[PDB]
């Protein structure tokens, strides 16, 4: 199939009150198994996969690194600042990198940056330069290009990185591949009850999910709205879906859930007679 | 595994 | 430059009143990454509240989950309370329990 590998990493001056200012987090397929803060400064494993499957000598080598990465999105946000001519202000450095093994065979590699959460710099691992998104990132190119990074970051990103994935993804196939079924709920308000229907879907896995509406078994897209996928504490999912009925229809409508967890799709209705 | 070059983040 | 929370308030399981469940407070789409989330019951914090590490989307946006286990009671009014720089004054989001 298709396999992902991500890390995202922020820097901020203000994350606030008791929080720290910089942490870095993995994702393999989308699901969290690494985690680094400034506070612990200690890489830590977030998945029963990728513990027991690594050494201490993994988590020791990933603590070093991030927290080299650590100190240089420090220096990044005196550099960036002085750099933009602000004082004082609100400021983040955001970095996201890693791999995708696509579905035809072909590899994708990113290692890309933003400044207070627009585009900075990317790199085009096809013609080995660094991209600057703005004028000020024209200075970034120059050092960097320098610094002499392409040569071990396509190394990274087309081998390393793919290396890694296959790695993880053999460790945690059993739970990135598992099926949880949804419960679902339809439910109604307003005028004696009908005219915003909801339709929810609690805790499914993998994240793939259709959810529609259907009046008299027909599809209606008009006067629907979705909450689109959010997250549940266990790693599970959670999704809303809405339809303006006119008061009195409840009935007529029902909620169609087509899952990997379902067989065949769930249609629900609310309550039994409502 | 993050890459070993941490340098590659350098603005 | 600087982009207001989307706010979703939804229970782990759906929900009966005496029933062990998990409510949920999620806020994507801001910036910058301070937030407070405050999940409440009928306008009292929530005791066992986790919040979720520091997180973003392919957009470079912030998001961040804030969930507490709870026994949902009958006629209690369940919420999220939201405070951002780009909002004037804190977002109350009301948990609809669906019973």
């Amino acid at each position: 199939e298709l396999h992902t590998l991500r890390y995202i990493r922020t820097a901020m001056t203000d994350p606030g009150p008791g929080l720290p200012w910089f942490v870095d987090v993995g994702y393999v397929d989308g699901e969290l198994f690494m985690h680094y803060n400034s506070t612990a400064r200690r890489a830590v494993p977030r998945t029963e996969w990728i513990a027991a499957n690594t050494d201490q000598q993994y988590w020791d080598r990933e603590t070093q690194i991030v927290q080299g990465s650590e100190q240089i999105n420090r220096e990044n946000l005196d550099i960036l600042r002085r750099r933009y001519n602000q004082t004082g202000g609100s400021h983040t450095v955001q970095w996201m990198s890693g791999c995708d093994i696509l579905e035809d065979g072909t590899i994708r590699g990113y290692h890309q940056a933003a400044y207070d959460g627009r585009d900075f710099v990317a790199f085009d691992k096809g013609t080995m330069t660094l991209t600057a998104a703005v004028p000020e990132a024209v200075p970034t190119k120059r050092k960097w290009e320098e610094g002499g990074y392409a040569e071990g970051l396509k190394q990274y990103l087309e081998e390393t990185c793919v290396e890694w994935l296959r790695r993880y993804v053999e460790y945690g196939k059993a739970e990135l591949g598992r099926r949880e079924r949804p419960e679902v709920r339809v439910w109604g308000k307003e005028a004696d009850g009908i005219l915003t229907l909801s339709c929810r879907a609690h805790g499914f896995y993998p994240r793939p999910i259709v959810v529609s509406w259907l009046k008299d078994g027909a599809v209606r897209g008009q006067d629907a709205q979705s909450g689109g996928i959010v997250p549940n504490g266990d790693g599970t999912y959670h999704t809303w879906v809405t339809i303006d009925a006119q008061p009195g229809d409840g009935d007529k409508y029902q909620c169609r859930v087509e899952h990997a967890s379902l067989p065949q799709p769930g249609l629900y209705s609310w309550r039994s007679g409502g | 595994g993050h890459a070993e070059e941490y340098g590659a983040e350098t603005l | 430059m600087d982009l207001t929370p989307k706010v979703q308030v939804y229970s782990r399981f759906p929900a009966s009143a005496g029933t062990k469940n998990v409510l949920n407070c999620f806020a994507a789409g801001f910036h910058p990454p301070k937030i407070s989330i405050t999940l409440m019951k009928d306008g009292v914090p929530m005791e066992g509240a986790q919040y979720s590490d520091m997180s973003f989307n392919d957009d470079w946006t912030f998001q961040r989950l804030v969930h507490a286990d709870f026994t949902p009671s009958s006629g209690s009014t369940y919420a999220c309370k939201v405070e951002h720089e780009t909002l004037k004054e804190p977002q109350v989001y009301k948990w609809d329990p669906e019973f």
